[PDB]
């Protein structure tokens, strides 16, 4: 899983938004640009990971905001086996406000399915004034 | 009720300025009811002048009437004017104007409400 | 100014109510009828700007 | 210029001193009223953002 | 500047039978921007049918709009001795609208 990109209407003049987290960075940024129907990131050479046709704005009307913040912690190389990290966010949207909550916990050593038992909580991460409704938003796997 | 009513006939000199107004009794234009206005001789069939948006305020006209006539519209007494200039002997005919009922939400697609139309002459 | 100044727009219809602070335009083509107005504008079919 | 109605612009004010002096003497201002504060006592808070 | 043309140009049919009328046009045309319009002599028209499904207030289920193409036609059920007026067909979707010229119908 990659990063925040979410816009509304699909017709390239929209003020969409871009929390985005490509190799070790996070700019949060608010501006108006085209987003394609299906612009993909990093499907390159079956299974090493390179940025291809990762850019997904073109065109420019109105940047309000940017500000910097440091990726979530990611690791490195992908494999299937030894289920280790487990992350927890929560998404949440109320007026004009989108708020996440995230949590990570190494070492869950459980492999068939069965979500951990016991307690944890989620501090708080970031506030961002969109000003959209979202039952469209969208962070795409690698 | 919720009805169209119309002006009287008249008779006007040629080469002067008409006016024609329609009233509106118990219904209100808002801003998405529209209404076209109409022309019929004695015995002839039924020519279309134009139709306006109160909303957006947009008028079309028909070609051959492009500086003949001029419709506007009026949203404190939520009604319709036309302004001619220089009636010939083919325009003594009665004038209707057309409109559907419509409340800022939805409304029939097609012109319902009618009015009884006003007998111009020229003498 | 003396000619107008003709940039400054606004919407007229539109078939809810937006929640507090929702900013991001749109300048599709509203319809009024229950017939499906598509692409350009006509009779129950108004630019909502 | 101000951005029309329907596209309205929100600025973030972040880590700065604010001095509302400057902005209460200006003489055109035909409507100031606030609900959760005073006027007067806008210089000695401390807001989030 | 899409022209109508209605037929037949006069009907002459007796009370208490089924009618028929067409009407085409020239130009493209679309199912729910046409309407059928008949007048009373000495009073204004009155809207019958529009977009071959939908009625107005008080229409007998007798009207009724037929077609998909260019051609459409309106058929009556059962005729009454006043329903006798002329009937118009009138556009929207084209350029600046044109009614119809008036099929007369008769006993
Ligand atoms: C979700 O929020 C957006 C942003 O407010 C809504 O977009 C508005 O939609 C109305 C009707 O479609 C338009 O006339 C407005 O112009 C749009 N807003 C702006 C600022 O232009 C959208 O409709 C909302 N979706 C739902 C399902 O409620
Ligand atoms: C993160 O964004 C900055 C800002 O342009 C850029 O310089 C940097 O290369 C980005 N990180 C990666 C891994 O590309
Ligand atoms: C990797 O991708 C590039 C272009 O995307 C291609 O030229 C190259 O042949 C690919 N290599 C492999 C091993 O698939």
């Amino acid at each position: 899983i990659r990063g925040w990109i979410f816009g509304t209407t699909l017709d390239s003049k929209t003020q969409s938004l871009l929390i985005v987290n490509n190799a070790t960075n996070v700019v949060i940024k608010v501006c108006e640009f085209q987003f394609c129907n299906d612009p993909f990131l990093d499907h390159k050479n079956n299974k090493s990971w390179m940025e291809s046709e990762f850019r997904v704005y073109s065109s420019a009307n109105n940047c309000t905001f940017e500000y910097v913040s440091q990726p979530f912690l990611m690791d490195l190389e992908g494999k299937q086996g030894n289920f280790k990290n487990l992350r927890e966010f929560v998404f949440k949207n109320i007026d004009g406000y989108f708020k996440i909550y995230s949590k990570h916990t190494p070492i869950l050593v459980r492999e068939p399915e069965d979500l951990p038992q016991g307690f944890s909580a989620l501090e708080p991460l970031v506030d961002l004034p969109i000003g959209i409704n979202i039952t469209r938003f969208q962070t795409l796997l690698a | 009720q919720m009805q169209l009513v119309q002006s009287g006939p008249e008779v006007k000199k040629p080469g002067t300025s008409v006016k024609v107004s329609c009233k509106a009794s118990g219904f209100t234009f808002t801003d998405v009811s529209s209404l076209q206005w109409v022309r019929q001789a004695r015995g002839q069939r039924l020519e279309w002048i134009g139709w306006t948006v109160v909303g957006t305020g947009n008028t079309n006209y028909a070609p051959r009437f492009q500086e003949r006539v001029t419709i506007t519209t009026d949203k404190s007494t939520s009604t319709a004017y036309m302004e001619l200039s220089s009636l010939r002997s083919e325009d003594t005919a009665v004038y209707y104007c057309a409109a559907p009922f419509c409340s800022e939400t939805s409304c029939s697609d097609g012109f319902d409400l009618w009015g009884q139309g006003t007998k111009v002459t020229v003498s | 100014k003396v000619s107008g100044n003709y940039n400054y727009l606004y919407r007229l219809f539109r078939k809810s109510n937006l929640k507090p602070f929702e900013r991001d335009i749109s300048t599709e083509i509203y319809q009024a009828g229950n017939k499906p107005c598509n692409g350009v504008a006509g009779f129950n079919c108004y630019f909502p700007l | 210029r101000f951005a029309s109605v329907y596209a309205w612009n929100r600025k973030r004010i972040s880590n700065c001193v604010a001095d509302y002096s400057v902005l209460y003497n200006l003489a055109p201002f035909f409507t100031f009223k606030c609900y959760g504060v005073s006027p007067t006592k806008l210089n000695d808070l401390c807001f989030t953002n | 500047e899409i022209v109508l043309t209605q037929s037949p140009g006069t009907l002459s049919l007796s009370p208490g039978d089924r009618a028929t009328l067409s009407c085409r046009a020239s130009q493209s045309v679309r199912i729910s921007y046409l309407a059928w319009y008949q007048q009373k002599p000495g009073q204004a028209p009155r809207l019958l049918i529009s977009g071959s499904s939908s009625r107005a207030t008080g229409i007998p289920d007798r009207f009724s709009a037929s077609g998909s193409g260019t051609d459409f036609t309106l058929t009556i059920s059962r005729l009454e001795p006043e329903d006798f007026a002329v009937y118009y067909c009138q556009q929207y979707a084209n350029s600046p609208w044109t009614f119809g010229q008036g099929t007369k119908v008769e006993v």
